[PDB]
């Protein structure tokens, strides 16, 4: 923003665009899943903000609405055979369908 | 070793007995209010000088000082 | 219990540890808490050791002169001051290779040696001496008299010799003789090699002791002395292109005051120096007169301070009760004096960088900085030695009792007054200070440095322009014409001293900037606080809020224990720790600016400074980043040079704070468990069991574990930084 | 004059450093289209630039041999010339907001010392309290003269101290 | 309602209302005031 | 009565550790702790790990006085089991210290006579006048 | 009968007490005779936490 002159900051990075420079890595991420237009970007912030939203949601539904018992919590058999197969192995077939899919443009 | 004192400005709590880690202080008479004991220390060759009695003792100001002398195997907790 | 070192230690002899082994080579010079030590077997003790230790000081001086005599070039510097630099010592190392040989030899009429930085050559050859021989024989004198003090200390132990009590009581007669003897006589004969020996070697005279019998030091001489007439040793001085190792243009006046410079020599005209001492002398003399002995009326101590009482109350009962207070206590003394001594060092350290009294020593642009920032560490540390003391005065030798009325009492009373309004100027400085850095590093950031905050020094421009000084235009004393004091002593010293001050290239109340207000203002925070730090360990010592009984647990304890929510670093020697921290960052902090500012001078782009020294980033770049090349390059795989050993001890410096940092952040408690973990494995290594350690080891004590944190820390400050001020100094030239 | 500085109009090092820095902005400027964003921003950059060395130099104010603007600070140098401005009214406003602070926060402490457990007062604000009595004092200097000689502020020795 | 009004007595109000307040006006004055160094007299 | 040390004490199953018992328990001293402990159970030891205990008194040692005063306090805590001290110099000379009152010195015994102290409010002491001696650390009532 | 009133506040001059000149109440007058009788408690915390504390009669004074 424009005020007592950190503007300065906002470096000549071409694109007819200029800012800050970033350091984290995400163009490079994103230029890998076929996006060509600002568009997207757009609806893909949207969708992970309800995301995160449901996600509170569910905190305080399991806290002050279905509060579970120990007996769950320490279901090892279970947790470990839905972490290991279900959370990692089901995303990991799901994140490899999209990379074969998504595979032409790059 | 530690030359430990004790005021008269006592109650007789019992509590920095209870708390001491190495049973160097007594509790024998006193003429008080409901408990009526008074610290004394009868012996010093195993005080370590830890102050741990001091912490526990809630008489203002405190009733036992522990003033710190000089080391030996016991003041020094060495167990070699 | 158990007999064994040291002889004045019984409880910790029986101590089974190596705790007792520190304790006893740290209390060896504790001659108050040691086992049977009454006052009158102490001063005789402690007269000794005055003895010993001033003989240590002749012998350090001997050494110096003998290894400038024969090791160093002192005839290759006389001739011609400017070609040659000094030499101090030689090497027998063998571990130096052929090109440190060939990198360590500068004179060449040698083998390997290393540069003389005690400005030693200059302040012998203002005083007279163009001979090896002649340095010699002084030191051999200072080695003999060291010896003679050796002995004298001896002498007073044993009886027919052994003083008594009432001899040191009487301060009275004491206190004459030194404002007389001490000073006054000392002054008065150093004026008569003035003007018996200096003056004639800055004649480039050959005269010394074969032929002073006859030399007449002035036409007509010692008759003016005898028939009036003063004014007739000051009428002919130094001409303006006087040679000072030849007679070119030279004179026969020698109380002379004029007040100026030595063109040449870029120092004070060897002539004024004795006016200078003498009247030094008869004024310290005068002085020296006033107290009651045994036959001298004069007026006594007791009577004096019991009559300053202000009638109002103001004070109570004024100085009543002081005279029994001060005499019978020896920490208030050295309170005293510690305090004097290094304010009076800071004082010569300011005089010595503006009135160069020792000829062709201004010219010379290493020894400067490194005595300057030696006078200062030594006054720090002085200082902060004074405190310390003043906090055992109030910890060990008290008596309200005696002192119930006098302003000792008033000042303890209001103590919490003092400490707030310490922190308040310390907040109100740290405050506005890092605001004006930080808010110039950010407008510089931005490129904009119109934007900055540039507190232009009105007053110490005025005082200038009052002393002199014409740049700032205020027309002022001496500065106008329409004042007396401009008017009155025209051809006393005012030419040179006009003369000298105007000057924009020598060291006489240089060009202020803005830069040199914020960096003035560092000062006075860093100054603040550490007084802040030691008037608070000293005022809170008898007793605290927190800790009511401190005057009985002494003065160097760990702590109180971990009750009362935490009580850490309480006693008054963690003050004093705290405050040596401060001590070292203001004496860096006075030393930075000064260093830049001479380096900013020397260059000829003193500009720089003055558009520099308004922001951190300058300093951090301009200063400390910039001006070390030297530091880097002094050994590399191209090969290195006579700047290496400064750059390995630049790094030995680091090495050392960085230790300090060990012991500073690392507390005791934890390396007990290792120690004993340690001694559980030494125990049981096989057949390693043989003959065992003599002493328990433990772990450093928390008061011996910040002592030598702080040791080291200190002393890695100052071998970096000297190493730094050495190195990247008489390496360039520039 | 003062100081052997001079007026910063007639500083030829103020008038560099001001052309170095356009020609270093514009180096830069000439980037860009004219339509675009980044070029507005810079020329309005400019635009607040060439106005910081404008408005400085009116009614006076020295820069030194460096060409920068030098505060003076001292009340008779400020006065018998123009620079009250630099630094003398500015610590007056200082000093009237500081007072303004301390006499709210110092009147709010005392008023709140009354009732019963005052420590939930300072960790749970008594939020119209602290906006009343921060709308009511902008005449401290009025109150805290007249509450001095009324001696309601000097606590009559009843503290704690050790000595 | 009541016991929000009360909860909003703590750090998450004035300490973020308040310097939210000084810290936008500053920066108002600041902007709408481009660059001031010293007074208008 | 109280009772002396008795040698040829069985002792808990445990495996071992490596806390304690170093040349100092040989040459200079070592420390001795009984204790009924009925209705055999677990407990931890400080220096080592957790051990079984039989039923009837049960005799243990270890280096440091602190290293017993511990477990004496924890058999305070959970069942309450009334052990003992015992001292042991060079000379194998025995001393009897915990309990010489037999209940425990938090709580009085009918009657002794303590030293180390005096009748005087806290502070209040002597300034360091008169106190030259200094007496390594003054009783101020000798 | 000995001590000040009951509920009655007092002040402290107890020259080592955290508390010292500033006023408390009592809580209760040791009437069955020693030499701290005077029981003042206080709601401010020291800093070892505690409220109360009990002084002696020679030592408590009047109110502001
Ligand atoms: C016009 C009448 C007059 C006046 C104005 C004075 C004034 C004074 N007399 Mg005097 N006197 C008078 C008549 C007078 N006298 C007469 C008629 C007699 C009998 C003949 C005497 C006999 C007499 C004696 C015997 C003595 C005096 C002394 C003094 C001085 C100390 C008094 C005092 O209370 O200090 C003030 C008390 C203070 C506590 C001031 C506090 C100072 C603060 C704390 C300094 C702050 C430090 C800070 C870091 C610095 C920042 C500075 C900041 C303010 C900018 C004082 C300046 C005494 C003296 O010389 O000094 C020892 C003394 O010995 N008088
Ligand atoms: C760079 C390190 C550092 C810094 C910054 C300080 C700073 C300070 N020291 Mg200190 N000191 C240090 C190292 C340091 N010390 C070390 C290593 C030692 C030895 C271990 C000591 C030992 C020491 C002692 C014994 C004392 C001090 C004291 C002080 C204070 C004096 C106050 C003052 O003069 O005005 C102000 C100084 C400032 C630094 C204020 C600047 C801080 C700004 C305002 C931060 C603002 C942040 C921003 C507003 C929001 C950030 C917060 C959050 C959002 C993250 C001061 C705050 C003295 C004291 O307490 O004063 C009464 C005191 O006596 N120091
Ligand atoms: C990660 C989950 C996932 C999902 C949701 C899909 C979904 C789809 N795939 Mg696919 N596929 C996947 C994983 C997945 N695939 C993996 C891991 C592989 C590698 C073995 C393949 C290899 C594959 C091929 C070769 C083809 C599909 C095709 C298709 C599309 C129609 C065929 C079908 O219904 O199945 C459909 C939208 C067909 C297609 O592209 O539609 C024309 C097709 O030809 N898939
Ligand atoms: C004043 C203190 C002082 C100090 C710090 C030194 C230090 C040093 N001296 Mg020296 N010396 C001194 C006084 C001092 N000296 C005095 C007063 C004399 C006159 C008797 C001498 C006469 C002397 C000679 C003749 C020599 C040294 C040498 C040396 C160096 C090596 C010493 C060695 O290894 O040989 C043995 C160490 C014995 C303790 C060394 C750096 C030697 C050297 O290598 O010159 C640099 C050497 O040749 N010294
Ligand atoms: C153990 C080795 C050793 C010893 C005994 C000495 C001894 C001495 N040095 Mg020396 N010095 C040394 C190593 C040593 N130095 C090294 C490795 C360097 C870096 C190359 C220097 C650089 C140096 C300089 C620049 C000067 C001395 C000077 C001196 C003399 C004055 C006292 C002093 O400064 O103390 C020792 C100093 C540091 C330990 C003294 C006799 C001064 C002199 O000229 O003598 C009159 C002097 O100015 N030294
Ligand atoms: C004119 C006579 C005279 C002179 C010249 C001196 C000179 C000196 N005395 Mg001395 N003194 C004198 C008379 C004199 N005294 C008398 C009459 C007494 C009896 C009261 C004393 C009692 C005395 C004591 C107790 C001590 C001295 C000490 C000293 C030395 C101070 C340290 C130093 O380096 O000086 C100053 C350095 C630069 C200016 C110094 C050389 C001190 C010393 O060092 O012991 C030898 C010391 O402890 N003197
Ligand atoms: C302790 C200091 C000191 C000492 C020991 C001497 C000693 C001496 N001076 Mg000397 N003098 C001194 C200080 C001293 N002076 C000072 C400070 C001045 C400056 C005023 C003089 C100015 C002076 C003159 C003008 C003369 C002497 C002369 C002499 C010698 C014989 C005259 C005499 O003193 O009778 C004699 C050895 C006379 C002489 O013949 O010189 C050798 C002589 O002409 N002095
Ligand atoms: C050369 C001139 C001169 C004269 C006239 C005097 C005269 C006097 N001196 Mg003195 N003195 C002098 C030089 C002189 N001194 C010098 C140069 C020194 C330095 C060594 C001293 C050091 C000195 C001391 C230490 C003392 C005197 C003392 C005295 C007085 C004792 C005699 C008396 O009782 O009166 C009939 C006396 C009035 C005594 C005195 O009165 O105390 C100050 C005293 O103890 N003088
Ligand atoms: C510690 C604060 C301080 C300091 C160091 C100075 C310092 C100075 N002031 Mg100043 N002044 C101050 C406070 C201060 N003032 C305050 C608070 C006011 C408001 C009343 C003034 C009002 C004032 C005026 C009106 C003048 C000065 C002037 C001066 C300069 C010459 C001194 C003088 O007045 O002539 C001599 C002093 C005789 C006692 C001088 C450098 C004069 C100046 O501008 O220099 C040319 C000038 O005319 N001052
Ligand atoms: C801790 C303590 C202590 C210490 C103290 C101290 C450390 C002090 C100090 C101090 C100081 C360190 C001071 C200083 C100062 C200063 C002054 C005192 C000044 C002044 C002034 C004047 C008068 C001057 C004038 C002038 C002239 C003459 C001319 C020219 C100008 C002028 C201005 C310079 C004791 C032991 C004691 C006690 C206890 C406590
Ligand atoms: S802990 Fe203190 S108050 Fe309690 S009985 Fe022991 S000495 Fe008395
Ligand atoms: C002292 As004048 C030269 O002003 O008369
Ligand atoms: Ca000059």
């Amino acid at each position: 923003w424009p005020i007592v002159g950190q503007e300065i900051l906002n470096g000549d990075v071409g694109g007819g665009f200029q800012g800050i420079q970033i350091t984290s890595g995400f163009f490079q991420l994103w230029r890998a899943s076929g996006i060509t237009s600002e568009l997207q970007l757009y609806s893909t912030a949207i969708g992970g903000l309800v995301l995160a939203a449901a996600c509170f949601f569910a905190g305080w539904f399991h806290y002050h609405k279905a509060a579970p018992k120990l007996e769950w919590f320490q279901n090892v058999e279970s947790m470990l055979n839905h972490h290991l197969a279900g959370l990692l192995g089901l995303g990991s077939l799901a994140w490899a369908g999209h990379q074969i899919h998504v595979s032409l443009p790059v | 070793a530690h030359v430990v004192k004790i005021y008269d400005t006592c109650i007789g709590c019992t509590q920095c007995v209870r708390a001491c880690p190495l049973d160097v202080l007594e509790m024998v008479p006193w003429d008080g209010c409901k408990a009526a004991q008074m610290a004394s220390s009868p012996r010093t060759e195993d005080c370590v000088g830890c102050k741990r009695c001091e912490t526990a003792c809630p008489t203002d100001f405190l009733s036992v000082r522990v003033y710190l002398g000089n080391e030996s195997t016991r003041s020094l907790g060495l167990a070699y | 219990a158990t007999k064994l070192f040291p002889k004045f230690s019984q409880g910790l002899a029986q101590d089974p540890s190596t705790r007792r082994i520190w304790y006893g080579l740290a209390t060896a010079h504790d001659f108050e808490s040691h086992d049977g030590m009454t006052e009158e077997n102490l001063y005789q003790k402690i007269f000794a050791s005055h003895f010993g230790q001033l003989a240590i000081i002749f012998l350090w001086t001997s050494g110096n002169l003998f290894h400038v005599a024969w090791q160093g070039n002192f005839e290759q510097w006389v001739t011609d001051p400017i070609h040659v630099r000094p030499i101090a010592h030689a090497i027998w190392d063998p571990h130096f290779g052929q090109p440190a040989v060939e990198a360590f030899t500068r004179g060449g009429a040698s083998g390997p040696v290393n540069i003389a930085t005690s400005g030693v050559y200059q302040w012998w050859y203002t005083i007279g001496l163009r001979s090896n021989q002649e340095l010699y024989v002084s030191s051999v004198f200072l080695a003999l008299v060291s010896a003679v003090f050796l002995f004298a200390g001896w002498l007073h132990l044993q009886p027919n010799f052994q003083p008594s009590l009432s001899w040191f009581k009487d301060a009275e007669s004491r206190l004459n003789h030194h404002l007389a003897g001490l000073f006054g006589v000392s002054s008065l004969a150093w004026t008569g090699h003035l003007v018996h020996v200096a003056i004639p070697e800055s004649r480039g005279q050959h005269v010394g002791w074969d032929n002073f019998l006859s030399v007449l030091p002035h036409p007509q001489g010692l008759t003016p002395f005898w028939s009036g007439n003063w004014a007739a040793y000051a009428q002919n001085p130094d001409t303006a292109s006087h040679a000072f190792g030849t007679a070119d243009g030279s004179g026969t006046a020698i109380l002379t005051f004029l007040g100026g410079f030595h063109p040449q020599t870029q120092s004070l005209w060897l002539s004024d120096m004795a006016h200078h001492h003498l009247a030094i002398a008869v004024l310290f003399i005068v002085a020296g007169h006033m107290y009651r002995t045994n036959f001298g009326i004069g007026h006594r101590l007791e009577a004096i301070l019991e009559a300053h009482t202000p009638p109002a109350g103001g004070l109570g009962a004024g100085h009543k009760g002081l005279f029994h207070t001060v005499n019978n206590s020896l920490h208030f003394q050295l309170g005293l004096a510690l305090a004097s001594v290094g304010t009076i060092t800071s004082l010569v350290a300011q005089h010595m960088y503006s009135l160069p009294p020792y000829a062709y020593l201004a010219v010379d642009f290493t020894t400067q900085a490194s005595l300057y920032t030696h006078h200062q560490y030594i006054a720090g540390f002085i200082m902060c030695g004074a405190f310390a003391h003043g906090a055992i005065f109030f910890i060990r030798d008290y008596d309200p009792e005696q002192n119930k009325g006098n302003v000792l009492a008033r000042v303890l009373d209001h103590k919490e007054a003092i400490i707030s309004h310490l922190s308040w100027v310390s907040l109100f400085l740290g405050f506005h200070t890092l605001g004006l850095y930080v808010h110039n590093d950010v407008v510089q950031a931005f490129g904009t440095p119109e934007k900055q905050i540039l507190i232009e020094p009105v007053f110490a421009q005025w005082i200038q322009a009052a002393q002199g000084k014409s740049l700032y235009g205020f027309d002022l004393l001496l500065a106008s014409s329409s004042s007396p004091a401009y008017s009155a002593g025209q051809s006393l010293w005012l030419p040179g001293w006009l003369e000298a001050i105007n000057n924009n290239q020598n060291s006489l109340f240089l060009t202020i900037g803005p830069g040199d207000f914020l960096v003035h203002h560092a000062i006075a925070l860093g100054l603040h606080t550490t007084t802040l730090i030691l008037v608070k360990g000293a005022l809170d010592a008898r007793g605290s809020k927190l800790m009511p009984d401190k005057k009985d647990f002494g003065y160097s304890f760990p702590c109180d224990g971990p009750g009362r929510g935490g009580t850490c670093d309480i006693s008054a020697y963690d003050a004093f720790y705290l405050a040596v921290f401060w001590m070292l960052n203001t004496i860096g902090w006075v030393t930075f600016y000064w260093h830049w500012k001479h380096l900013t001078l020397w260059q000829g782009n003193v500009s720089q400074f003055d558009e520099s020294s308004t922001y951190l980033m300058g300093w951090l770049r301009d200063y400390l980043w910039l001006n070390s090349s030297q530091l880097i390059n002094g050994y590399n795989p191209f090969g290195m040079n006579s700047l290496s050993v400064w750059a390995w001890t630049f790094l030995f410096g680091h090495l050392v704070y960085a230790t300090g940092f060990m012991f500073l952040i690392s507390w005791r408690g934890y390396w007990q468990e290792l120690i004993e973990t340690l001694v559980w494995a030494h125990e049981k290594t096989p057949l390693a069991n043989l003959v065992y350690w003599k002493d328990k080891p433990v772990a450093l004590s928390i008061v011996q574990a910040r002592l030598v944190g702080l040791a080291h820390f200190s002393v890695g400050y100052i071998f970096t930084y000297a190493a730094f001020l050495i190195a990247s100094t008489a390496g360039r030239f520039g | 004059d003062i100081a052997g500085l001079t007026p910063c109009s007639e500083s030829k090092a103020y008038n560099k450093l001001e052309r170095k820095e356009l020609k270093v902005l514009d180096k830069r400027l000439k980037q860009y289209e004219p339509g675009s964003a980044p070029y507005l921003a810079l020329q309005a950059t400019k635009e607040r630039t060439e106005n910081r060395f404008k408005t400085y130099a009116k009614q006076g104010l020295l820069c030194g041999n460096d060409g920068l603007p030098h505060l003076i600070s001292d009340p008779g140098l400020a006065l018998r010339f123009n620079h009250a401005g630099e630094v003398f009214i500015p610590t007056f406003g200082f000093l009237y907001v500081a007072g303004y602070i301390g006499h709210v926060g110092r009147q709010y402490i005392i008023l709140s010392k009354e009732d019963a457990k005052p420590t939930d007062k300072e960790i749970i604000l008594d939020v119209p309290l602290a906006l009343k009595l921060a709308f009511q004092g902008w005449a401290w200097p009025l109150a805290s003269i007249q509450e001095l000689r009324n001696g309601s502020l000097l606590e009559k020795d009843e503290n704690i101290t050790v000595s | 309602m009541k016991d929000f009004t009360t909860y909003l007595s703590t750090a998450p109000v004035v300490g973020l209302g308040w310097a939210i307040f000084t810290s936008g006006l500053l920066i108002e004055i600041n902007r709408f005031f481009p660059d001031p160094l010293v007074f208008s007299f | 009565k109280q009772p002396e040390l008795d040698p040829d004490t069985p002792s808990p199953i445990f495996g071992g550790s490596t806390g304690g018992l170093l040349r100092k328990a040989q040459v200079e001293e070592f420390y001795v702790i009984t204790w009924e402990s009925p209705k055999e159970q677990i407990f931890e030891m400080p220096t080592g790990g957790a051990a079984i205990m039989r039923k009837g008194p049960n005799l243990l040692k270890f280096a440091r006085k602190e290293q017993c005063m511990a477990l004496t306090t924890q058999l305070r805590s959970k069942f309450r089991q009334t052990p003992c001290f015992y001292r042991v110099y060079a000379d194998g000379k025995v001393q009897y210290l915990h309990p010489k009152d037999g209940v425990y010195p938090e709580k009085v015994n009918a009657g002794r006579v303590g030293v180390n102290q005096n009748m005087r409010s806290i502070g209040k002491n002597v300034d360091p006048i008169k106190v030259v001696k200094f007496t390594g650390s003054e009783p101020f009532e000798i | 009968e000995i001590g000040p009133k009951r509920g009655s506040l007092v002040k402290v001059l107890r020259p080592e007490s955290y508390w010292y000149n500033q006023v408390g109440k009592v809580v209760s007058v040791d009437q069955s005779g020693i030499r701290y009788p005077v029981v003042v408690r206080f709601e401010n915390q020291n800093y070892a936490g505690v409220s109360t504390n009990n002084y002696a009669l020679d030592e408590i004074e009047e109110v502001k």
